[PDB]
C-alpha cells in the first residue's frame, strides 16, 4: 500500500522537470522578449521632438 | 513559424519519454520479482492461471 | 478549454489507476493468506493428525481469517477505503467534457462476502468402509441453474463397488460446478460455489437415495473450521471457491488499469 | 484581394491539416486496442485455457471494447466530434476564389 | 515523468530485495540447524506432532 | 505432476532476463534519446529573439 | 469480534466517528468539531454493552 | 534470547542501507539542481541593467 501509496501521492506533488524545465526555457524567452519591446518601446516619444524641430 | 508561446515539438519528445520511463520501470518490476506477471494488468489469464497452477 | 480539461482529465486517469492499484496489491495478500489457509485445511485433511493437531492448524485458520478481514477494512487511499464495500460503482470522469467519466466497482473483500464461500449440502446416511455403490443405485442427479441462469444437469452414473471416499472422487472428476468431500462418519458432502452454481442444487438418483442428502448450509471462509476432517475438505473447497472471487476482481481491476493506460495514451496524443 | 484571400487559406488549410493529426493520432491508440483484443483472441482461442480463463480474457476485451467506443464518441475539436459518424463529408476551402474546396469525409 | 522527490521505481526493487534476503536467512537457518521447522511460525501442526514423536 | 505443474507455472509466470534485460537496455537508450531531442527542442522559441526582438 | 475488531470495523463503516481501545480495555470513539456539533447519542444493544460515558 | 534480541535493536538502530543510499542519491540530485535554479536566479536582476539600464 505505502509503495501505491508513495506513488500517487507523487502524480499530485511531484515535478515534471520535462514540462517545468520547458516551461521555464519559454518563460524566459517571453521576458527577453517583452524586453526588447518594451526598449523599443521607450523610444517612441522620441519621435516628437524630430516634428518639433 | 517560429513561435514561443507554444512548443508542440517539446510535447512528442515528453510524451515518447514518459512511453520509455514507464517501459524501463515495467521491466525493472519484473526484473527484481523475477515474475513476467506482477499484476493483472500484465495478463489477467495468467493471473488466473497461474495462481491456480501455484 | 478542451487543452486545459485534457490536462485535468489525465490527472483524474492518473488517481484511477492509483485507486485501482492499491486495491489490487491488497487482494494479492488476500491471495497469498487464502492460499495458506488452503494448504494448512490439507494437513488437517490427513488422517494422521489428531483432534489436537486440527485444533493447532484451526487457530493458525482463525488468525489468517482476520488478517484477511484486516485488509478489508483496513486498506485505505488517504482516507477512503477500498475493499470494505463502502467504495463501490465510483465514476472516474477521464476526458475534457461532462458525462465522459468510466465506472469502476471495488467489491467487499470480506472473508464473509456471500461470494467468498457457496453453501454445503451433507448426506444422512454414513458408509462404512464395507460399503460399495451398489448396482442400480449408483446413479446421482445434480440440477442446477450455473451463474447465468443457464440450467444444467449433470448426470454421475458411480463406477459399481467403489467407496464412498471413491464415489467423491469420481463425481470430482465427472464435473467442475460441484465438489464433493467424504467426512468423518462417511456422510459425503457436496460443495457448490455460488460463483459456479447459483439457487439451490437439486440431488436425484438411487445413489442420491441411498445417501439421503441434506438441505445446504452457507458456509464462507469466515465459517471454515479444520478441527474435523469433514470441516477441513469443506474448507478447502470454500478456500477455492473464494481464491476464485478474488482472482476475478484482480482481473477485472487489470482490465480497468490498461483501459484508463489506453485512455492516458489516446487523451495526450 | 487575391494576396488577402490566398493568407486566409493557408490558415483554412492548417486547420484541415490539424483535424485530420487529430482524428489520425486518435485512431492511433484505435489500433493498439484492437491488437491487444486480438492477443487476447489467439490466446482463448488456445485449448489449455478453461472456461474460467476465457471468461477473464472476455472481461478485458469487453473493457477495451468499451474503450473503442468511449474513443469514438470523445474524440473531439473543441466539441466539434470527429470519429463517431456525426462528422462527414465537410469541405475545406483551400483556394482564394470561391468553389476550391477540398472535401474530408471521418469515417465512424 | 522524470520526476526526483520518488522513485517507486527503487522502493519496488528494495521490497524484493527484503523479500530475498529474509529468505536467504530463513533458508540458511534451516540449512545450520538440520531441522526444517526451526521455529512455530512453520508447520506450526508439525511442531506438535513433532515434538509428541520427539 | 508436481514437476510439471511447476515447469508449466514457469512458462506463463517467469520471467525471461534475457528478452526482459535486452527489453531494459532499449527502454535506457529510448529515454536518453528522448531526453536529449527534449533539450534541443526546448531551445527552439531561442531563435524567435535571435531573429528579433 | 474482538474489541479492537469492533473499533476497527466501527473505523471502516464510518468517518464521522474515530474508535479506539484503551488499556483497559474500554471503546473510545473521537468526534471531531469540524466534522460534528454538539453531543453524540450512542445507543444500541452493544452500547449497552459498552456503556459509553459523557 | 541474546540473538533475538540482537535483531530487534537492528530494526530500531542500525541504517538499510537499500533506503539510506537511495536518500542520499535524492539529495544529491535536488541539491545539484537547487543550485543550478540559483544560478539562473543570480542572472535574473541582471535584466534590468542589461536592457533598460
Amino acid at each position: 500500500i505505502n509503495e501505491n501509496v508513495n506513488a500517487s501521492k507523487s502524480r499530485i506533488k511531484d515535478t515534471d522537470f520535462a514540462k517545468e524545465t520547458t516551461a521555464l526555457t519559454k518563460s524566459q524567452i517571453l521576458s527577453q522578449a517583452s524586453s526588447s519591446v518594451l526598449a523599443q518601446a521607450k523610444q517612441a516619444p522620441n519621435a516628437a521632438l524630430s516634428l518639433l524641430g | 513559424a517560429v513561435n514561443v508561446n507554444t512548443n508542440v515539438a517539446a510535447m512528442t519528445a515528453q510524451r515518447y519519454l514518459t512511453g520509455a520511463t514507464n517501459a524501463q520501470q515495467t521491466s525493472m518490476e519484473r526484473l527484481s520479482s523475477g515474475f513476467k506477471i506482477n499484476s493483472a494488468k500484465d495478463d489477467a489469464a495468467g493471473l488466473q492461471i497461474s495462481n491456480r497452477l501455484n | 478549454v478542451q487543452s486545459r480539461g485534457l490536462d485535468v482529465a489525465v490527472r483524474n486517469a492518473n488517481d484511477g489507476i492509483s485507486i485501482a492499484q492499491t486495491a489490487e496489491g491488497a487482494m494479492n495478500e488476500t491471495t497469498n493468506i487464502l492460499q495458506r489457509m488452503r494448504d494448512l485445511s490439507l494437513q488437517s485433511a490427513n488422517g494422521s493428525n489428531s483432534k489436537s493437531e486440527r485444533v493447532a492448524i484451526q487457530e493458525e485458520i482463525t488468525a489468517l481469517n482476520d488478517e484477511l478481514n484486516r485488509i478489508a477494512e483496513t486498506t485505505s487511499f488517504g482516507g477512503n477505503k477500498l475493499l470494505n464495500g463502502t467504495f463501490s460503482t465510483k465514476s472516474f470522469q477521464i476526458g475534457a467534457d461532462n458525462g465522459e467519466a468510466v465506472m469502476l466497482t471495488l467489491k467487499d473483500m470480506r472473508s464473509d462476502n456471500r461470494m467468498m464461500g457457496g453453501t454445503s449440502y451433507v448426506a444422512a446416511e454414513g458408509k462404512d468402509k464395507d460399503w460399495k455403490v451398489q448396482a442400480g443405485a449408483n446413479d446421482i442427479t445434480f440440477t442446477l441453474k450455473d451463474i447465468d441462469g443457464n440450467d444444467q444437469t449433470i448426470t454421475v452414473n458411480a463406477k459399481e463397488g467403489d467407496d464412498i471416499e471413491e464415489v467423491a472422487t469420481y463425481i470430482n472428476g465427472q464435473t467442475d460446478m460441484v465438489k464433493a468431500s467424504v467426512n468423518e462418519k462417511g456422510q459425503l458432502q457436496i460443495f457448490a460455489g455460488n460463483n459456479k452454481v447459483t439457487g439451490d442444487v437439486a440431488f436425484s438418483g438411487g445413489l442420491a437415495g441411498a445417501l439421503n442428502m441434506q438441505a445446504g448450509t452457507a458456509e464462507t471462509v469466515d465459517t471454515i473450521d479444520v478441527t474435523s476432517v469433514g470441516g477441513a475438505q469443506q474448507s478447502v473447497a470454500v478456500i477455492d471457491s473464494a481464491l476464485k472471487y478474488v482472482d476475478s476482481h484482480r482481473a477485472e481491476l487489470g482490465a480497468f488499469q490498461n483501459r484508463f493506460n489506453h485512455a492516458i495514451s489516446n487523451l495526450d496524443n
